[PDB]
């Protein structure tokens, strides 16, 4: 595909979920 | 194509999205930002 | 019938009373010049320049006439302190009268071309139509603002032919209306620089000449006149209104940070220079030089001009007056009068104390003496009960070493308290507050009177040009597509 | 202002007797 | 900066909320959740910690250069504190009043005695124990209670001071104060 | 068309993104966990905010060197 | 004359000056 | 609370901004276009 | 164009593909505002989320330092940077990001491309306008989100201090903005605040009023109990009853909207133009002419110690923000001013 | 001479004009 | 410093009257 | 005076809204 | 006493736009 649906869409969906497993990580994090 | 029903798609990503938000619900009573 | 938000627009159509009507507006203008002009000359107090300057009592155009030249009037008079020479007739009022002669010639004209508008001027040749031809308009235009700018640069402000520009001292000490030799170089770019102004009119008049022989003989393209609606006058409007906003936004700003071409001797100092501590370190700097070669204290801050104190004075702060403390900054706290001097305070064992200066964002401020080193050992106290730093029991004693009090010591009463209170707010001056019935809460500048004007004004034509942008890009449907 | 607001009643005046003299109503019956 | 990875499964290294301070031939442990500040009111202050809520909660230790061998050889210990009736802060109001409520006349603070003590720690010298309660007439933070420990050692007398309100004394803010004037030691 | 209905439902769209979503996670987790995070952003460990030298808090209070000072109070 | 004088002479009556916010890197 | 006022203002915007945009014209740059048919139709204007 | 040859060129062809309908719309105006968009909410996301506010403001504010969503923000840089742009390649970061990070410059660019993303989604209001032959209300209805985003970000910074000023980018710094209005310009008593806050509460009621009012004079137009499967966009008649409408809003508040016309653009026309007057206000207050005070109540209460008003003691309240907020507010400022200097009641 | 932040900026024109040229190519592709 | 009391009587005796006039003169040219 | 002139705008607005209520123009056309 | 600057602010601000709007419908009310 790679059209400009895919493009948006990936571009929204990839560093939501690269943030989320960051958050979820920062989670367990203690000082 | 209709493979796997949509709705038991949307459930177990409501499942996910509430397990989620319980994991950020449960980091604020530990490690940082729980004021100890 | 039409409503009454559309009654202007009867001269779309019509260029002759388009032009009656920029005439009547031009008029106007041109009348309120005159009568504002007449008004601050009435109201103005030219006795004392150096302690009430024009933007103490108020004055709005007189500084704009100023900074181009005019200075003295035809009451024998002259702002910088000189007794006037001969004035000719472009003094103050002369300026103020030779507006309402304008603006009277300009009402006849507006009549003139309200009652004469279906001039065959205004009509197409080709088909008989009235049309304007736009493009052309716009060269002819470009061509007279383009030698206009070159002449204002290169025959009024350099002096050749007229008498410059207003050009002052960093600390705004002597300033006069001086020609002004142009800065071609990469210095010409300095805000700060009054030799960029002469420079900038004459490159700037020579390309605007030019751009307007260009567009004197030059057609546009057909994909660009539809694309801009070059034909209709609507777009230009909108166009003409976006680069008056911009200018507005241009002018707020250097009128709110200062430029050479915004002297401090006309529209007052600026909120940066008291925040960053222009006059209180140039003061320093000059009292630490007397001091350290050869003059003492008490008589080397008596060196010390009383302008220069006047303007390291949060009381001529532009960014301290309020939305409706309406009126001149004389009427807020006083004519001031005299510098009382440089309040010095000490320790009982002895060490110089300072007081923490009043910022902007506050309406009001705690009083608190420090240390040199920046540790607080004095203040006056809310509670009053508690610790070691209230004045009477630290035992600071004030010293002053100016104008009327400059061996004056006071240790003991509530005097000092008083002194550090009217030290927050930078040098203590002695007003006069029964002659203007004065209020007692800090007044705004005209510099930050203009300021607001200009930027509230700014953000209403963004408004209008984006509304009339829109009406020129869809005539088509502001007007009806008859089901289609 | 004091002698401005003289100047423009004078003017206003002679702006009226002006526009008497020149843009007046034409002369109807006699 | 070095590059080394986060804290996972690797547990606290802090939850006592005391962190130990080593001075000028003294040391005590501060509370964590307190910062330093510069603001010296007395000049022979040479330490000062504030809490970051409200400094009205806060400790300092004089090093005052000093005559008497040992404490006890200023006399009393309420001797002692008369001579110290000067760091609580003397009134800058002088009117008449008969209007405070609960105050002596033409006074609008006052000091009550709650504790005096002798206390020794590791080598023989004694430490002067105090707990004051200072109402004061408007009753700001319902009180403020001063916890001094003074003593001498060799010839500087080190007199901690904990101040903490009245109002943060009954919340719970007691096992701060006095982990602080438990913790004073002089070395 | 894929109306977002059909491959949702699909197998095609799970085989691929059982590999890539949770890849994308485990890739977040480990660019916390191993420091990067306060490598490239900047952001001070909870070890790392107070040096021995200042205890209160960081001021820039420059502008023309603010690269070269906050090099000089940050955490080394 | 005194430029570290003169910077703390106005070190206590405002921290914006400009003398202060330039070169606050060697301080 | 604050998220309803604001985004209240936000539908109220959005929904007079399409309701005055969608039109078939009906009203000149006059007062109204009445030429087509004056006041007395059932023939109405507007679109969604 | 216009019965004319018009040979094709590049933008002829740029044109069709940008003009075409797709999942998102492009256009031109997808040019400047997809990328400015996106990097305004990626830089957002990405200072609440890694970027810290240790270095210039003295605090945290991101997730990787314990603060929750309402917590963590995009701080702005310090006061003594003042209006600097703030750039990559600029003097103050030169070309180190992991820097720029720490001096606020994530700031300046979330305002900036915000700023240009409003520019260009404006922009592409136009341009979907033109594309299906619609007047531009909806432009003109967000020319004043983009008006208060002018004003706010960057006219009342640009008129302070420095960029410090302005709002940082989040929940609890927003709140800490508002609260420094209270304190320091007593936002809430100037006439072009208190007109903005009219026109939000006046769009929420129309909203809602206009809401209630269609679905409860809904007509039948089916047998079902739901009404919502009752509409049909085929039909060329009015989904309710205008005159049931028109008479029970005249017989209960005494006056009713007789135009569609009249209510949709008084709906357009009211938060737009409370939200002019509102940035009208923050333009005022810019540069600190603010509507602060009563000068005939507090020479009043100067010379009576009993007269006593709610807008004194607003006056007071402010003070108190002022005086307790300053300190840890501004730490450029270097405000160590001791406890019995700041002002207090009795025992609190 | 050409100081250092005038070099910043004029590496930054060009970068600006990299983007918009990788911005125009990504259009007339796809 | 202007008498504006006087101002506002003589800009209030100028401009009522004449407006007043002005309104009569129009509303009888624009209907004969 | 000053409180005057308060009660004589509230009255006016006052005025103005039940004249708009009862003395309005009656509707047409819906 | 008497703030006479505001007072005559305060009389202009409401005489002349309500004498100019109760001028144009007048006029509209007049001619139909
Ligand atoms: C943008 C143009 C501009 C600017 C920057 C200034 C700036 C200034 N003028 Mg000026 N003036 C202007 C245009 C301008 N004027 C015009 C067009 C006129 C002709 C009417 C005048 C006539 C004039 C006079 C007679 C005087 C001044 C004076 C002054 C100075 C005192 C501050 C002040 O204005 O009071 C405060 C300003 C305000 C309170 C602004 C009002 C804020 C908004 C716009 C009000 C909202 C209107 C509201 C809807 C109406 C309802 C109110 C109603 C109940 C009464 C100041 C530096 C005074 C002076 O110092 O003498 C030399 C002086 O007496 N001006
Ligand atoms: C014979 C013509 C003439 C002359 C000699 C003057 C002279 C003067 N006027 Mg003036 N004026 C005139 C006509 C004239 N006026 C007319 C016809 C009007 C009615 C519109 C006015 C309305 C007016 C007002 C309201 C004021 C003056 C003021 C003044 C005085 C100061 C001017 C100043 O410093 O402001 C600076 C002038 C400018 C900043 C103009 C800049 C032009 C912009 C930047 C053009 C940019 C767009 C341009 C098209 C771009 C071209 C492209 C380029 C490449 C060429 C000065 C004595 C001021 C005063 O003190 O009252 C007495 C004042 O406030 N005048
Ligand atoms: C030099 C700038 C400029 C010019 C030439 C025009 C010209 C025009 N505008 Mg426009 N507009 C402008 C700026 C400008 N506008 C700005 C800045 C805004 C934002 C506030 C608007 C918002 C606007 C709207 C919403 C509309 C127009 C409309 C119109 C058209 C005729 C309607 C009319 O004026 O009737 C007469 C106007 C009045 C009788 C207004 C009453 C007087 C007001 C309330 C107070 C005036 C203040 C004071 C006396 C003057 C000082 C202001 C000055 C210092 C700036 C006309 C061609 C209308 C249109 O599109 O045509 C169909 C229309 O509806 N304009
Ligand atoms: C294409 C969309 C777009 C837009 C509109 C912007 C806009 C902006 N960016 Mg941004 N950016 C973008 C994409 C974009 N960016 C992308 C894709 C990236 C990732 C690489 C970045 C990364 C980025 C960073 C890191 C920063 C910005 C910044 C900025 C702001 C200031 C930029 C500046 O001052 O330089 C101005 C740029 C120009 C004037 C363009 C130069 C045009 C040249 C002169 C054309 C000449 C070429 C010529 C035709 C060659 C032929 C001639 C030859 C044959 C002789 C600004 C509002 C800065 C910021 O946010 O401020 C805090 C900043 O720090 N951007
Ligand atoms: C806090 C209040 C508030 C928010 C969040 C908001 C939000 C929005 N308004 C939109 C539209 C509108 N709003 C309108 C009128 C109004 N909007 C109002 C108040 C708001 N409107 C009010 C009061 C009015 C009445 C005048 C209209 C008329 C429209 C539209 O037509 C438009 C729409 O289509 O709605 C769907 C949406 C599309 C904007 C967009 O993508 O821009 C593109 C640009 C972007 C995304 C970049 C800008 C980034 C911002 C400005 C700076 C960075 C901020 C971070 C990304 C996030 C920070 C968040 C913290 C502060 C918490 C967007 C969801
Ligand atoms: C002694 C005394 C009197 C004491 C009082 C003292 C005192 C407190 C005085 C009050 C001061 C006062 C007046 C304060 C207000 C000042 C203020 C803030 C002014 C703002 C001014 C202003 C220009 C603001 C700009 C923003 C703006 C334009 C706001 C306007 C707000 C506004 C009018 C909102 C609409 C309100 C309203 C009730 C809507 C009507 C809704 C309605 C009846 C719909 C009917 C209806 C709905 C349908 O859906 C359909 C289908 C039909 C058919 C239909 O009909
Ligand atoms: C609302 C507007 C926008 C919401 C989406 C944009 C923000 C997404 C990022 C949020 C985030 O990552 O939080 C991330 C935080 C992370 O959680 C934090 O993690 C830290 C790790 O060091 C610490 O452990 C903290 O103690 C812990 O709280 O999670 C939360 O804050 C919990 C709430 C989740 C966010 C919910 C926002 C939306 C809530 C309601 C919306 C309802 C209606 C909206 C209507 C309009
Ligand atoms: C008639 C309606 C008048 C309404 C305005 C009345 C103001 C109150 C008053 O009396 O002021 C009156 C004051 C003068 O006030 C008097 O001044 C005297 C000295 O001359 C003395 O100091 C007196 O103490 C003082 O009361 O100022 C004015 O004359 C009004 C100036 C109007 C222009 C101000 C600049 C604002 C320009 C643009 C801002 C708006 C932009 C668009 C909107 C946003
Ligand atoms: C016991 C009943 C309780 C209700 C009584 C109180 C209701 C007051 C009536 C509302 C005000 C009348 C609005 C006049 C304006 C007016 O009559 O316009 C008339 C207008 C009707 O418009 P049309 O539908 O006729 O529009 C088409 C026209 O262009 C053609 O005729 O009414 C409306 O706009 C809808 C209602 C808006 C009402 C807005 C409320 C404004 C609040 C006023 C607050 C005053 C200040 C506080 C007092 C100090
Ligand atoms: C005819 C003639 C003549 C002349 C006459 C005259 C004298 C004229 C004039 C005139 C004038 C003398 C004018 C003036 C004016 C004024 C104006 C024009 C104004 C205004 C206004 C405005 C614009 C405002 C605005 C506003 C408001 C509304 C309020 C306040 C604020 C503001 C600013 C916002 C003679 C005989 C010589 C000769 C020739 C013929
Ligand atoms: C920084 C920067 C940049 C940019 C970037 C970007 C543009 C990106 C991104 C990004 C992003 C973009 C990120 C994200 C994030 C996100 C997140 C973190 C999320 C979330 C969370 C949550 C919690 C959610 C919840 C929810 C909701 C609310 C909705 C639905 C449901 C759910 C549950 C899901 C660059 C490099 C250029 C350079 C410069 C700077
Ligand atoms: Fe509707
Ligand atoms: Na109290």
């Amino acid at each position: 595909i790679f059209t400009v649906r895919w493009l948006a869409i990936h571009a929204i969906a990839v560093p939501t979920i690269f943030f989320l497993g960051a958050i979820t990580a920062m989670q367990f994090i203690q000082r | 194509i209709g493979r796997i029903p949509l709705w038991l798609v949307g459930t177990v990503v409501g499942l996910l999205a509430i397990g989620l938000l319980a994991i950020f619900f449960y980091g604020s009573y530990v490690g940082l930002g729980s004021s100890l | 019938g039409l409503p009454w938000y559309r009654v202007h627009t009867v001269v779309i159509n019509d260029p002759g009373r388009l032009i009656s009507v920029h005439l009547m507006h031009t008029a106007l203008v041109a009348g309120w010049a005159g009568a504002m002009t007449l008004f601050e000359i009435a109201v103005f107090d030219p006795s004392d320049p150096v302690l009430n300057p024009m933007w103490r009592q108020g004055m709005f155009v007189l500084p704009f006439l100023t900074r181009l030249g005019v200075t003295q009037s035809w009451g024998g008079w002259t702002i910088s302190g000189e007794t006037s020479s001969n004035p000719g007739i472009w003094s103050y009022e002369g300026a103020a009268a030779s507006h309402i002669v304008l603006s009277g010639l300009l009402f006849l004209a507006s009549v003139w071309h309200w009652v004469y508008w279906d001039l065959e001027l205004f009509r197409d040749p080709r088909t008989g139509k009235t049309a304007l031809d736009l493009p052309k308009i716009f060269g002819i235009h470009l061509f007279l603002a383009g030698l206009l700018c070159f002449g204002f640069g290169a025959f009024h402000v350099t002096g050749v032919f007229g008498p410059g520009i207003w050009v002052s001292d960093p600390y705004g000490l002597t300033g006069s209306v001086q020609p002004v030799a142009p800065s071609w170089g990469a210095e010409g770019f300095d805000p700060y620089n009054p030799g960029g102004v002469p420079a900038h009119h004459i490159a700037a008049g020579i390309l605007g000449v030019l751009a307007g022989l260009f567009h004197l003989c030059v057609r546009p393209s057909i994909r660009l006149y539809f694309g801009l609606s070059m034909g209709s006058i609507e777009s230009v409007l909108s166009s003409s209104i976006a680069a008056v906003f911009w200018a507005a936004f241009v002018v707020a700003g250097t009128m709110w940070y200062g430029s050479a071409a915004t002297p401090i001797e006309l529209f007052g100092p600026t909120r940066y220079q008291w925040d960053q501590g222009f006059f209180q370190q140039e003061i320093q700097k000059r009292v630490a030089q007397s001091t350290s070669e050869g003059l003492s204290v008490s008589e080397a801050w008596a060196k010390i001009p009383e302008k220069l104190a006047f303007y390291d004075y949060i009381g001529n702060n532009p960014a301290k007056g309020g939305l409706f403390r309406t009126g001149a900054m004389n009427s807020g706290d006083g004519i001031a009068v005299g510098w009382l001097g440089h309040a010095s305070f000490k320790d009982q064992e002895g060490r110089e104390l300072f007081v923490r200066r009043m910022p902007t964002f506050f309406e009001t401020f705690p009083v608190v003496l420090i240390d040199k080193d920046g540790v607080v050992r004095a203040d006056v106290p809310f509670r009053k009960a508690e610790s070691k730093y209230s004045i009477e029991q630290v035992g600071v004693s004030v010293t002053f070493y100016g104008g009327e009090l400059n061996g004056l010591t006071f240790t003991d009463p509530s005097t000092v308290k008083k002194y550090a209170r009217k030290a927050q707010l930078g040098e203590i001056f002695e007003f006069d507050r029964s002659t203007l019935q004065s209020d007692g809460v800090f007044r705004s500048s005209p510099r930050g009177w203009f300021t607001f004007g200009h930027l509230s004004f700014a953000l209403l034509f963004f408004f209008g040009h984006i509304w009339h942008g829109s009406r020129t890009i869809f005539r088509d449907v502001f007007a009806g597509i008859d089901e289609d | 202002m004091e002698a401005l607001v003289y100047t423009f009643l004078l003017i206003g005046t002679l702006g009226i007797i002006f526009f008497s003299i020149f843009f007046r109503e034409p002369p109807r019956i006699a | 900066a070095y590059g080394e990875g986060a804290n996972v499964f690797g547990r606290v290294t802090n939850k006592s909320g005391f962190v130990p301070y080593a001075g000028d031939s003294f040391a005590l442990l501060l509370p964590s959740k307190w910062n330093p500040s510069d603001e010296k009111e007395v000049d022979s202050i040479v330490l000062r910690y504030a809490d970051n809520f409200d400094a009205v909660n806060n400790v300092y230790v004089i090093a005052q250069d000093t005559d008497k061998s040992s404490i006890q050889d200023y006399g009393s210990p309420e001797e002692f504190i008369s001579q110290f009736g000067y760091l609580l802060g003397r009134q800058a109001w002088a009117g008449q009043t008969v209007s405070e409520g609960g105050f002596d006349a033409n006074k609008v603070s006052s000091a009550a005695l709650l504790g005096v003590a002798t206390e020794k720690d590791k080598k023989g010298k004694t430490y002067y124990k105090f707990e004051i309660l200072s109402r004061t007439a408007d009753g700001n933070e319902g009180g403020r209670h001063q916890l001094v420990k003074a003593t001498v050692s060799n010839g500087k007398l080190y007199l901690l001071k904990v101040q903490a309100g009245d109002k943060r004394w009954f919340k719970g803010t007691d096992k701060e104060c006095l982990g602080v004037l438990d913790s004073f030691t002089v070395v | 068309e894929r109306p977002f209905s059909d491959i949702l439902t699909s197998i095609r769209y799970w085989v691929i993104h059982s590999i890539t979503v949770p890849s994308l996670f485990i890739a977040g987790w480990l660019f916390v966990s191993t420091g990067l995070a306060y490598d490239v952003f900047g952001s001070p460990r909870p070890n790392e905010y107070f040096t021995e030298d200042r205890q209160d808090a960081p001021l820039i209070t420059d502008r023309f060197n603010a690269l070269e000072q906050v090099k000089k109070l940050s955490a080394q | 004359q005194r430029v570290r004088t003169v910077l703390d002479m106005d070190d206590p009556a405002k921290e914006e000056t400009v003398k202060e916010l330039r070169k606050d890197i060697n301080n | 609370g604050v998220a309803g006022v604001f985004g209240g203002s936000l539908f109220s915007a959005m929904h007079g901004s399409l309701v005055t945009s969608s039109l078939i014209r009906e009203t000149t740059e006059n007062e109204s276009a009445n030429a087509g048919y004056k006041f007395g139709q059932e023939e109405e204007t507007y679109n969604i | 164009i216009g019965t004319y040859q018009e040979k094709r060129t590049w933008f002829d062809d740029a044109d069709d593909w940008l003009r075409q309908d797709r999942f998102v719309f492009v256009g031109w105006s997808g040019l400047l505002l997809l990328p400015c968009a996106y990097f305004a909410v990626g830089g957002w996301l990405t200072g609440c989320t890694f970027v810290t506010s240790w270095y210039t403001h003295g605090l945290a504010s991101s997730y990787i330092e314990g603060c929750n969503f309402l917590t963590a923000a995009v701080s702005t840089p310090a006061n003594s940077l003042g209006h600097s742009l703030l750039f990559v390649w600029g003097p103050e970061a030169q070309g180190d990001l992991t820097r720029w990070f720490q001096l606020g410059g994530l700031w300046a660019f979330v305002a900036l491309h915000g700023a240009f993303g409003l520019i260009g989604f404006m922009l592409r209001q136009f341009e979907i306008a033109r594309s299906v032959n619609l007047r531009p209300y909806n432009a003109i209805a967000f020319s004043a989100p983009i008006a208060v985003f002018v004003s706010v970000f960057l006219i009342y910074p640009l008129g302070q201090s420095g960029w410090f000023f302005a709002p940082s980018f989040g929940v609890a710094s927003i709140f800490r903005f508002i609260l420094f209005f209270q304190g320091f310009h007593n936002w809430t008593l100037n006439p072009f605040h208190m007109m903005g806050v009219a026109g939000v509460l006046g769009a929420a009621l129309l909203c809602a009023i206009h809401g209630a009012t269609v679905e409860n004079t809904l007509f039948e137009d089916g047998d079902g109990a739901n009404t919502f499967r009752a509409f049909n966009p085929t039909q060329a008649e009015e989904t309710y009853s205008m005159v049931t409408a028109n008479r029970f809003w005249s017989q209960i508040f005494g006056v009713a909207f007789s135009n569609k016309r009249w209510l949709h653009f008084f709906m357009l026309f009211v938060p737009v133009t409370g939200l002019w007057m509102s940035a009208l206000g923050v333009v005022g207050l810019a540069l600190n002419l603010r509507a602060y005070d009563f000068v005939s109540q507090e020479i009043r209460a100067a010379e009576d110690p009993e007269f006593e008003t709610f807008y004194t003691k607003n006056i007071l309240l402010n003070e108190g923000i002022r005086a307790w907020m300053a300190a840890q507010d501004q730490p450029h400022e270097k405000l160590t001013l001791p406890e019995e200097v700041l002002p207090r009641g009795n025992a609190l | 001479s050409v100081t250092p932040s005038l070099k910043n900026f004029l590496l930054s024109l060009v970068a600006g004009a990299v983007v918009l040229a990788a911005i125009a190519g990504a259009v007339t592709a796809v | 410093e202007v008498n504006i009391l006087g101002l506002t009587a003589t800009a209030l005796f100028i401009i009522i009257p004449t407006s007043f006039l002005l309104i009569l003169y129009v509303k009888t040219a624009a209907s004969e």
